[PDB]
């Protein structure tokens, strides 16, 4: 028969989800966001779309902080990536709290992981309206990471999500080749700039905002930090030289 | 074993004149024989022409006053900011410690 | 298609569309016309108030949530009473358990948090009802947009309500005017009267039909209604 | 404490219940009635705790009241009896117990006979020819063990109380200010309004 | 979260059927046969292991369980839903009878606690009515030997002999011609593998067939001595071997 | 089936419009602030002779500067009184003074949207909205005579004249071309009184119909039959002088 | 009526829809599998398939270490993998602190199979489209295999197979049974188990396996443990050797 | 834990469980009430689809709520005893902390209350039952009539009936009933009473009980012969022209 | 959510009626008929086994005639499964009221309280009603021998005699034909056999078939006796009632 995707842990004859698959509809349809992991830490960029001349700049941030060290950016219904991060903070201080150490990224990623996956067992709830690229440095190394709706995440080189995300993935995927010893923190920053430039093209008609925000072990002593002034101009210029 | 209560000392004066009221109270706030403040304020303005002293034991002092400028905040919140009445405050006051009948505010009120 | 999906805000549609929020936002767009903007000393409200007959009262759009934060509303006005309200006791919880005085952005992520919950959640309904937050903190004059999908944003100045696209348009015209009328609330306050008048259509503001709210450095947020406004129409 | 003492003539109960009142150094009321009517034909007397006593009989009245006119029919004095000694055993391990004591005095109607029940506040309870709580029985179950007798009439019952009453205001310390008895056979419950000099 | 589902699954039509329950005895059909035979000194329940794949361990699934060491049980329909009302029928037959009387709970009374565990998956919110048909053996001092049948309704019943699932019809009608209320436990054995033999269509050995009984005390089977009184289980599954000694003289 | 709190296309709560329906099939109430008071009236409408009329409570005191008539279902209207008259000596106990009467028809409709099977907000635990509109007329000395319109959305109005239930347009429109500032408590009780003749399916008589009203001088009083059944002589008097 | 498809309530068949497609949502992933049992050890050997080059291979993986002696391939979703596979290491570890010892291999598979058949007859929680795969070497049973479906069924295995192709891989194993006569691989290292493993995996699929195309786990007396890209490749050129 | 709302708004403002509940009323066996000068007299039919009961134990549908105070009613039987019993126990709760029994009027809205939360509470639906309540407030005289519904409204009526065929006997009743002079007699107005059932019940000598209430708890319910006897005399005045 | 799988199993009709009741009892038509005579000195409780077969054990059995107290006792018409909740919970009230009064429970006090319990499910909690119709059979020193019946709709009512399962319209037209104020047990367990035995729906009625109870007063004690009739004592009275 039909039905199938009216509520939310029904399995479809194909042993499909619907709901979850509808979702991501909903973050496709989103603004562009990356990530790129480096040699020593990981990279953070997304395109704010600017709708009218009265956002105050620099203002509407979009990328988060959890914990210290960890950094999450999303594509889809915003509320629903807020409340995502709530619960990875919520989750890294229980963890810290716990076993003083700070969370590593495998694990915070898992945390999430098991919350997102949590909202594709009942139709009492809706799945997330988001897909989340996060991660950090830890104990050991820098870690990249991309969250789906169904709860799916693996750990990336580079990670893309939202309107531009095939753009964006096929200059991630250059990247990755010519370059098989690593990037570093100072070029992501940049290269980053210049990825969310590209993938701006299948948004190209409103005007955008960049941001990008970083966390590299030698570079912000393995703390998330924002990129502003100088090193984000520096890397808008980057951009801006390549678009032409 | 562990005993909540504790005494700051101080002193409070109050008269009603015809047409005005002062509410007067030392700075000296004490534990034992020591001296912990030479100017530790203990006489407050609520608002609304309103002022209050809970005197006695300092922390429930402090709570008390800081409650009840919260809920005379409220009470403008809540009644499309009316000017609470001093028999308005005192009424209040009440409930507010006798909310805590069975682990008081040791303290000596004056408003 | 729609008709499939719209029963609760628990469901997605097969665009991935949420029409439990989006009838909602509907809610917001049949409410009555308000705008904010803000200087960088000042932040102003101003409101059109509607009447049931012409025996009825104009009910307010404009309320008060702290001495430096306040709101107006376009939509169901008991969602923006809850709201407001809420708003009231986290700005409450800043001062008694910090002694610090909210800072706007955080009460705007406060209430896209709070809404947000109410889109995810069975048997929950959206608010129906947008909100226009402007205070006074540590970092300046600051005015909110805040819709029931949850999306908080912060803007020089902005509309919403019927007919408010023509307010909006006068504001992104004006803007590198009124945003330097610092100084003088005066001359905020009449510039955001026009960009009001910019959406009427039906009437003109009157005493007993205009509202106005303000706050910035040195002026606790204040509201003005009927003789008070006079000097403004 | 007050008194309380019961006896079980030929074809009725008697109680008869101090009238007094004290409280700390003061006799607050000397006109007391310790006794609430369960039912037509079943009295209870009560003494103890301060507030707990009718506190406890208005809520045991309540329920029979409620039980009287659910099933249009009047308990039997045994089951009223059984209803309230699990009250009292309840009461005896719950977090503030009701230090009450009880005589319940009625006539079954349908064995004919009238019954005298004793529950102490723990929910002790027995059926007696004669019984009182407190110090009572310790100055008249003497008198009682001596002159009383099964066939006893109304009239014969009422004088042995009498000399009961006389031993307490003889030997006891304490001014109960005399007693207000009460008799329930088959035609109900009425009350002796004279025995300040019967 | 939370179960929202605090209504019941299973309802009456206008016919006045409850149709969960009726499905759920037609999950039962299409299980595989299983049977009880009750001799005047004994029980035997007995089934086929239908294995699902040639690499998977068959012993490692057991269709005859163990209650309490005096009653067994076997089923008929869904493996799954068996397993877990195994599980609380052992456990209820210590939270509600051994540990308070002090002593195993007899056959029918557990058969009643079983029964009523299912009789609520027919009402309760939320849930379907278990997919199974069981057949308990068991004996107690003040009954004997007694085998009774549970369904999915929660209904149950005492037979002398009978079989659900599959071929239980045909198998039914085989049983009512060999027995007799006179059957010794070995001639039941036989019966009963005699009657699984018309519903196996493959192997038909000791490996394939599971087989139990509810006989005499083994003592062997205790594993203590020193207390007279303790005698050991009245229950057993037979081993691989005994079965294919009874199938030779089959 | 539909959530019971859902929205429809058009922005709004299913429930609380079809809650509106029901308000438009009950009983006229008009009420009339003047300078000098407050008058509430209601249209009594018993369905059979048979009814003693007077049971008819359509008109409430809530404490003695709040009274309020109500329209619809009004078996609905009884836990929202409960609700008012607790809230009104509630506020006295902790303040030692009356509660205005906008704070009290504030309280009222807090509890207008508290419905629903879960709604994610508090516990709203109440399976549908009321059924009922109410007319809240009072005094205090901040705002002096006011009459309030409290419905089921949970929004009130202030009006200087209302009319709620199925002669509502009309009687609305009527009070529209009546009402000016100089009322007099008089001739507000009049003209309350004749508004309800004229939407009213039977004859007005003090049998079928009932006034009150609200001072600062004596607080709110319900008119007994013999009072009223003169306010009607005089009424049909001044009517046919002209 | 036509909602008997949507949760778990019996079809007029006695059928439970929503048990079967969570059959079906285990082979969304295209991954086959197979487990053996050597003469002191368990092998499992699964396809790693990583399409996407952004991806970290290294973060890619369907063989999860439940515990010091357990280890656990999942056939399905990752995100429904993950979540069986949290759970069985949360009761491994209770059961541990709980009753003094080691939880064996088949007593985890029984109570992840209960809490399977539970989703199953409760209507608000969805069957998870995962089949489990415990392996590991028993202290009681030695090498052990479990394996645990939606529909909240387990047995033990001599040795089995899941995924799409799991018939070829299936029947090829049978056959070798047949004719060894045992029921296990008579190898004395775990090496040439988990050769025989990955041999047979090629044969019944037909293709050939670099040293990223596979994944292995093996359990040991007292362990669990996988292999590195680089331990397996160890494996491939010993197998290469021989064809 | 279960709380669907079964009683909500309908397009057109009605609320369908509630109107259905009124159904079941409809279904019911009648029921009157009519007050006297002195008195209040309850008759109720008693149907006939099974006759071979025991008419010593099968429930009556008179109810004593208290001493002074007797409830009847139409509908779901089983439902009239939920509130009943509620009624019961809220008289003996009066009773206990006012020491007072309860006036007619305060035990009617106290039921009808009961009845209206019913229709507004999550995972209930409402009671397929409407009373007539009547009995005399303690120490007075006056005679008091009520009737509740599943809506929760409640009022008095000098008489009343309810249930089916109500129609047809409130008719008779309202061109019947002088309230300028009400039964002077408690003897004509139990006349008065089986005479509107008569409209109905359609020859039933044992298919009309009734019971009289006096002032201070004076309730008692007639046999047949007393019933049949007004029966006799009734069916005589119509012959009689 | 879940809304959409509810049955609603606790609503009326357009008509007023209670779906879930009239299909309960539409079930219960199809069950056993059970039948409940009172004579003067006693009563009798005989009901009929719905389908049996050759190999069932009858001795052992018990599916119609519950004991609940030493002086109650109920014939059972529908679900077993469903009769033996509210049996058990019946069974404890009755203990909770001698517990309490230290006297056996009055027989309409505790049909009334069962009869409650039957109402609860079709008020409130949308659960299904319990598909089962008593016959109680008691004595208790008020009203001497009684005889009650409770369906699905929590309704109950008394009888000198009364039938439920199925063919109840036949059986109680040949109860109302026989039935005499001034009957005896032994005419009474008479009639019972007689109208069990023309409204069968089987060939013969034979004693494997039944199951018979009696509450009699036995002269030669002066207390109550509750008797429920062996197979053996079944097949006894089945021969000298003629119907062998």
């Amino acid at each position: 028969g039909t039905g199938y995707d009216l509520s939310n842990s029904v399995f479809s004859p194909d042993g499909r989800n619907f709901q979850v698959e509808y979702a991501v509809k909903a973050v496709e349809n989103g603004t562009t966001s990356i990530g790129i992991k480096c040699n020593d830490g990981v990279v953070f960029a997304v395109e704010k779309l600017i709708t009218s001349k009265l956002l105050v700049p620099q203002k509407n941030v979009k990328i988060q902080v959890v914990d210290r060290h960890i950094g999450c950016v999303y594509s889809g219904l915003i509320p629903d990536g807020r409340h995502l991060v709530n619960r990875g903070r919520e989750e890294a201080a229980s963890f810290k709290k716990l076993y003083k150490t700070p969370i590593p990224i495998p694990a915070f990623a898992d945390r999430l992981g098991q919350y997102v996956q949590a909202h594709t067992l009942y139709n009492s709830v809706r799945p997330f309206g988001v897909s989340t690229i996060f991660g950090g440095v830890d104990k050991n190394g820098a870690h990249l990471y991309m969250l789906e709706p169904s709860g799916s995440y693996w750990g990336y080189k580079g990670a893309a999500t939202g309107k531009g995300r095939q753009s964006a993935k096929a200059e991630l995927e250059k990247l990755v080749d010519h370059h098989p010893e690593g990037l570093s923190a100072r070029e992501a920053v940049k290269q980053a700039a210049k990825i969310i430039y590209l993938a701006h093209e299948d948004n190209k008609e409103k005007d955008f905002e960049l941001e990008i925000s970083w966390c590299s072990l030698s570079e912000t002593n393995g703390l998330h930090k924002f990129v502003k002034g100088d090193l984000l101009q520096e890397a808008i210029d980057f951009a801006q030289k390549e678009i032409n | 074993q562990f005993n909540p209560y504790g005494d700051n000392g101080g002193t409070i004066l109050g008269i009603a004149g015809e047409d005005f009221a002062v509410l007067a109270g030392d700075t000296r706030n004490i534990t034992d024989y020591s001296i912990n403040s030479r100017y530790e304020p203990k006489v407050f303005d609520c608002g609304d022409n309103i002022v209050m002293s809970a005197n006695g034991f300092a922390a429930d002092g402090d709570a008390l006053v800081k409650r009840f400028k919260n809920s005379v905040k409220w009470y403008h919140f809540d009644h499309n900011d009316k000017k609470l009445s001093i028999n308005s405050a005192a009424r209040n006051i009440q409930h507010l410690l006798y909310g805590k009948r069975f682990f008081p505010y040791y303290v000596h009120t004056i408003i | 298609f729609r008709n499939n999906y719209d029963g609760d805000t628990v469901t997605f549609s097969p665009t991935g569309r949420l029409f439990q929020v989006e009838y909602a936002l509907e809610a917001i767009k049949q409410g009555s016309v308000t705008v904010g903007l803000r200087s960088n000393t000042h932040a102003v409200l101003v409101a059109l108030k509607r009447n049931a007959d012409e025996l009825s009262s104009y009910q307010k759009k404009i309320i008060k949530c702290d001495e430096h934060m306040g709101l107006s509303l376009a939509g169901l006005a008991p969602d923006a009473r809850v709201l407001s309200n809420y708003l009231r006791q986290q700005c409450n919880y800043s001062s008694l358990v910090f002694n610090r005085k909210l800072a706007v952005e955080r009460a705007g992520h406060l209430l896209c948090d709070k809404a947000q919950k109410n889109t995810q959640s069975y048997g929950g309904r959206p608010y129906g009802v947008g909100l226009l937050i402007i205070g006074y903190d540590k970092s300046g004059a600051h005015l909110l947009e805040f819709q029931p999908s949850g999306n908080v944003t912060e803007l020089y100045g902005t509309a919403i309500g019927a007919r408010s696209q023509g307010a909006k348009t006068y504001l992104e015209r004006t803007l590198d005017t009124f945003i330097k009328i610092d100084g003088n609330p005066d001359e905020l306050i009449k510039a955001g009267v026009e960009a009001i008048s910019q959406s009427l259509r039906d009437e003109s503001l009157t005493v007993d039909n205009l509202s106005i709210a303000i706050v910035g450095k040195d002026t606790p947020f204040t509201i003005y209604d009927g003789e008070a406004v006079a000097k403004y129409i | 404490m007050d008194i309380i003492l019961g006896i079980r003539v030929q074809d009725s109960v008697i109680l008869a219940s101090s009238k007094a009142v004290t409280r700390g150094i003061s006799v607050l009321k000397d006109s007391d009635d310790k006794t609430r009517q369960l039912s037509p034909h079943t009295l209870m007397s009560f003494a103890g705790e301060a507030g707990d006593t009718v506190q406890f009989a208005e809520y045991i009245q309540a329920n029979i009241q409620l039980y009287s006119i659910r099933e249009d029919y009047e308990l039997s004095p045994q089951a009223v009896s059984s209803f309230v000694r699990q009250e009292l055993a309840k009461s005896i391990r719950s977090r503030r117990p009701y230090q009450v004591n009880v005589l319940i005095g009625g006539y079954d109607k349908k064995k004919n006979k009238p019954e005298l029940y004793q529950i102490d506040y723990l929910g002790t309870k027995v059926e007696l020819p004669y019984g009182a709580h407190g110090y009572s029985g310790f100055y008249t179950f003497s008198l009682l063990d001596h002159h009383y007798r099964p066939d006893m009439t109304t009239e014969e019952g009422l004088d042995l109380l009498k000399l009961c009453v006389q031993e307490l205001e003889k030997r006891m310390p304490m001014d109960f200010k005399g007693v207000i008895v009460k008799i329930v056979d088959k035609d109900g419950i009425r009350q002796v309004d004279d025995f300040q000099a019967q | 979260m939370t179960d929202r589902y605090s209504f019941s699954l299973t309802t009456f039509s206008p016919s006045g059927k409850l149709g969960q329950i009726d499905y759920a005895l037609t999950a039962v059909k299409q299980g595989v046969t299983s049977l009880g035979i009750k001799a005047t000194n004994g029980v035997v329940i007995a089934t086929e292991k239908k294995s699902s794949s040639p690499l998977a361990m068959s012993e490692t699934l057991s269709k005859v369980s163990l209650l309490t060491p005096d009653i067994g049980a076997v089923y008929s329909g869904m493996g799954p839903d068996y397993r877990v009302l195994v599980d609380k029928s052992r456990k209820v037959a210590h939270t509600s009878y051994k540990r308070i009387y002090g002593e195993y709970p007899p056959t029918k009374l557990l058969v009643s606690e079983v029964a009523k565990i299912m009789q609520e998956a027919t009402q309760s919110g939320g849930v379907r009515p278990f997919g199974v048909s069981l057949l308990i053996a068991g004996h107690d001092e003040f009954n004997g030997f007694s085998l009774y049948q549970v369904d999915p309704s929660g209904s149950y019943f005492p037979w002398k002999a009978t079989a659900i699932g599959k071929g239980s019809v045909a198998a039914k009608t085989f049983l009512e011609k060999r027995w007799n209320d006179e059957l010794e436990l070995e001639d039941a054995i036989h019966i009963a593998l005699l009657t699984l033999k018309e519903s196996v269509e493959g192997e038909f050995n000791g490996d394939t067939i599971e087989l139990a009984i509810i006989g005499d005390e083994n003592p062997d089977l205790l594993g203590y001595t020193g207390i007279p009184t303790d005698k050991g289980p009245r229950f057993r599954k037979l081993t691989s071997q005994e079965i294919n000694d009874r199938l030779e003289a089959l | 089936d539909r959530g019971v709190s859902t929205f429809s296309p058009e922005g709004r709560l299913f429930q609380v419009e079809y809650s509106l329906e029901a308000i438009k099939l009950g009983s006229t109430a008009i009420g009339i602030a003047t300078k000098e008071g407050v008058v509430l009236g209601v249209e009594k409408r018993a369905t059979s002779p048979l009814l003693e009329s007077d049971s008819i409570e359509k008109i409430v005191e809530i404490d003695r500067h709040i009274g309020c008539a109500m329209s619809g279902l009004t078996a609905d209207a009884r836990s929202m009184i409960e609700h008012a008259r607790t809230a009104a000596v509630t506020h006295n106990l902790y303040y030692d003074e009356d509660i205005n009467v906008e704070s009290l028809t504030q309280s009222v409709c807090d509890l207008a949207l508290r419905f629903g099977e879960g709604a994610s907000g508090e516990e709203r635990l109440m399976s549908r909205p009321f059924g009922v509109a109410l007319l809240i007329a009072g005094h205090d000395a901040d705002d002096g005579y006011q009459l309030f319109h409290a419905e089921p959305s949970g929004t009130f109005y202030r009006y200087n004249a209302k009319a709620i239930g199925s002669g509502s347009e009309g009687a609305q429109a009527e009070l529209l071309n009546e009402w000016h500032s100089s009322l007099t408590l008089k001739e507000a009780e009049l003209l309350v009184l004749k508004i309800l003749k004229q939407v009213m399916e039977e004859k007005l008589d003090e049998n079928n119909a009932q006034l009150s009203c609200i001072t600062k001088q004596d607080g709110f009083k319900i008119y007994d039959n013999e009072k009223t059944a003169e306010l009607i002589k005089e009424l049909k008097e001044k009517e046919a002088a002209e | 009526a036509g909602y008997d498809r949507h949760i778990t309530i019996f079809s007029p068949e006695g059928r439970l829809y929503q048990v079967e497609y969570a059959f079906k949502a285990t082979n969304q992933t295209n991954i086959n599998s197979l487990a053996v049992r050597g003469k002191d050890c368990t092998v499992v050997i699964s396809q790693k398939k990583v399409p996407d080059k952004l991806l970290d291979p290294t973060t890619v993986s369907y063989i999860f270490c439940i515990s010091r002696t357990i280890g656990m391939v999942v056939n399905g979703p990752i995100p429904d993998a993950r979540n069986a596979a949290l759970r069985a290491k949360a009761e491994a570890a209770e059961f541990r602190y709980k009753y003094g010892y080691d939880m064996p291999c088949d007593v985890l598979a029984k109570r992840m199979a209960n809490l399977s058949q539970i989703y199953t007859q409760r209507a608000y929680m969805r069957p998870l489209g995962v089949i489990l795969t415990f392996v590991s070497v028993d202290e009681e049973l030695g090498p052990s295999i479990y394996k645990t479906d939606p529909a909240g069924y387990y047995v033990g295995y001599k040795a089995t197979a899941t995924g799409p192709k799991q018939q070829e891989i299936t029947t090829n194993l049978e056959n070798h049974f047949k004719k060894s006569k045992i029921d296990h691989i008579n190898e004395e290292s775990w090496e040439k188990v988990v050769e025989f493993a990955i041999t047979h995996m090629i044969d019944a699929l037909g293709t050939e396996f670099s040293k990223n195309d596979l994944e292995v786990g093996v359990a040991t007396k007292d362990k669990f443990f996988t292999l590195s890209a680089e331990n397996i490749e160890e494996r491939l050129v010993a197998i290469a050797e021989q064809d | 834990g279960y709380d669907r709302a079964l009683s909500i708004f309908s397009p057109d403002g009605h609320i369908f469980q509630v109107e259905y509940a009124l159904e079941a009323v409809k279904r019911g066996t009648c029921a009157v009430g009519v007050k006297g000068k002195n008195c209040v007299v309850l008759g109720c039919e008693r149907r006939s689809t099974l006759k071979l009961q025991d008419t010593r134990i099968t429930p009556s549908k008179v109810s004593k709520i208290d001493s002074h105070v007797v409830l009847s009613f139409s509908g779901l039987n089983a439902d009239s005893r939920i509130l009943i019993e509620k009624a019961r126990v809220e008289a003996q709760s009066h009773r206990l902390t006012l020491e007072d029994p309860v006036t007619v009027e305060y035990l009617t809205r106290y039921v009808a209350g009961v009845q209206q939360r019913y229709t507004q509470s999550g995972g209930v639906r409402p009671f397929g039952v409407s009373t007539l309540i009547a009995g005399f407030d303690p120490r007075d005289d006056e005679p008091k009539l009520y009737q509740t519904e599943p809506s929760g409204i409640y009022s008095s009526w000098s008489a009343q009936t309810i249930g089916r065929n109500s129609k047809t006997v409130r008719e008779f009743l309202e061109k019947n009933y002088d309230r300028k002079e009400p039964p002077a007699t408690v003897e004509e107005c139990v006349k008065l009473t089986v005479r509107s059932l008569l409209e109905v019940v359609q020859t039933g000598a044992k298919n009309i009980e009734i019971t009289v209430v006096k002032p201070d708890s004076d309730i008692v319910a007639l046999s047949s012969e007393e019933i049949n006897q007004y029966v006799t005399q009734i069916e005589q005045e119509k012959q009689e022209q | 959510g879940s809304r959409r799988y509810d049955s609603r199993t606790t609503i009326f009709s357009p008509e007023g009626r209670l779906y879930q009741v009239e299909y309960a009892l539409e079930s219960i038509s199809h069950a056993g008929t059970a039948i409940g005579i009172m004579a003067s000195d006693g009563i009798v409780l005989a009901a009929e086994r719905k389908v049996t077969s050759t190999l069932l054990e009858q001795d052992t059995s018990t599916e119609k005639l519950y004991k609940l107290n030493d002086k109650i006792a109920v014939a059972v018409a529908g679900l077993t499964a469903d009769a033996e909740i509210l049996i058990n919970t019946a069974r404890i009230h009755a203990q909770n009221y001698l517990k309490t009064y230290n006297e056996d429970i009055p027989v309409e006090i505790l049909v009334r309280r069962l009869s409650d319990i039957k109402q609860g499910y079709t008020q409130h909690g949308g659960l299904r009603p319990f598909g089962v119709s008593f016959i109680y059979a008691g004595y208790d020193d008020r009203y001497g021998y009684q005889l009650y019946t409770s369906n699905p709709s929590g309704n109950y009512t008394g009888w000198k005699a009364i039938s439920v399962g199925a063919n109840t319209s036949a059986a109680q037209t040949l109860l109302q034909m026989d039935y005499k104020d001034d009957m005896k047990v032994d005419d009474a367990i008479e009639l019972a056999l007689k109208t069990l035995s023309k409204t069968t729906d089987s060939s013969a009625l034979t004693y494997d078939r039944l199951e018979f109870a009696t509450i009699r007063k036995g002269a030669n004690d002066g207390e109550v006796y509750q008797k429920i009739f062996k197979p053996q004592e079944i097949k006894d009275i089945l021969v000298k009632t003629g119907i062998t």
